[PDB]
Formats: C-alpha cells, structure tokens, sequence
C-alpha cells in the first residue's frame, strides 16, 4: 500500500516547504505593497497617483500686442 | 532731402544693434519644483503572478 498509492514523507516535507516559502514570499510582498500604497498617496512623488495638470507645451512664447505680459 | 516710405515697409521687422544687456530673467521667476523620478529598467514579470488571494496568477 505504502509503496504502490502512498507518498513519501519526505516528498510531502519538502513539498510542504516549498508552499510555505512561497505563501510567505506572497504575504511579505502584499505588505509591502500596502506600506508602498499608502506612501504614494500621502507624498504623491511616486509613480502612482499621478493626477494630471495643464500641460505647458501650449502656453505661447511670441511676442504679444503689448508689452507688459 | 527726405523720402516718403512705400507700402509695408513701416511694417517690417527691423533689427537694433544695442548695449544695453539681454535681461536674463524679465519675469522674476523663482526656482522651479523638481521632476519626478522616471522609470528606468527592463520590464519582468510579476513575483508569484498576480498574488489576489488563492490566484497563483
């Protein structure tokens, strides 16, 4: 029975090792998305929450009818 | 002795030779803000997929 249908023990001890070194990675990275989350939306010099503004490759450079602008 | 200008040519753009120095900042414009940081890098694939809950995409 233990050799034709059952597993190992030690298949099933590494195996196990390897979800939990991955399950771990996945939590730690979770958390530290969050923690990024939330550093973006309170400094705002990050790549995310970037809200546009007017663009100024359409302000005009020429010399106006008056002067004093 | 004097000559009467012809049409468009009161309008021309002319050229002024001066001594006076070019005002290097006629606005008095102050120190602009910094720029943001931009993306630098090759673009790999994400760690474990998209690690939404139990997806291991």
């Amino acid at each position: 029975i233990a050799r034709t249908f059952f597993d190992a023990p030690e298949k099933n001890y590494e195996r196990t090792m390897a979800i939990l070194q991955i399950e771990s990675e996945k939590a730690e990275l979770r958390l530290k998305e969050l923690e990024v989350r939330r550093l973006m939306r309170a400094k705002g010099d990050g790549p995310w929450f970037q809200y546009p503004t007017i663009d100024k490759a359409l302000i005009d450079h020429s010399p106006k009818a008056t002067p004093d602008n | 002795g004097w000559v009467r200008p012809d049409l468009g040519e009161l309008s021309k753009v002319t050229k002024v030779k001066t001594d006076r120095p070019l005002p290097e900042n006629p606005y008095h414009s102050r120190a602009r803000p910094e720029p943001n940081p931009e993306v630098e890098g090759d673009l790999k694939p994400a760690r474990h997929g998209s690690r939404l809950f139990f997806w291991t995409m």
